[PDB]
């Protein structure tokens, strides 16, 4: 299930391996472009939250 | 050079080359201003002489 609009889930990630293969595996995410970070390099770069 | 793609990184690497590179050009202008007036002081210290 997914909440509506206004009433948006927020999660918590926090001290786990991310791997960004498995999200690009899915065949309809024809709308994936990125602004900070190219889409590419996700897989060695370390976050904080 | 870790985080943007090379198609977009050209632009944001340009506008940074470009504003260091004019620093330098400026440090070397003030340089032949102060060098031309100090030549001016030692011709009338060697006429001192």
């Amino acid at each position: 299930r997914f909440a509506s609009v206004y009433a948006w889930n927020r999660k918590r990630i926090s001290n786990c391996v991310a791997d960004y293969s498995v999200l690009y595996n899915l065949a309809p995410f024809f709308t994936f472009k990125c602004y900070g970070v190219s889409p590419t390099k996700l897989n060695d770069l370390c976050f904080t939250n | 050079f870790s985080r943007l793609d090379k198609v977009e990184a050209e632009v944001q690497i340009d506008r940074l080359i470009t504003g260091r590179l004019q620093s330098l050009q400026t440090y070397v202008t003030q340089q032949l201003i102060r060098a031309a007036e100090i030549r001016a002081s030692a011709n009338l210290a060697a006429t001192k002489m």
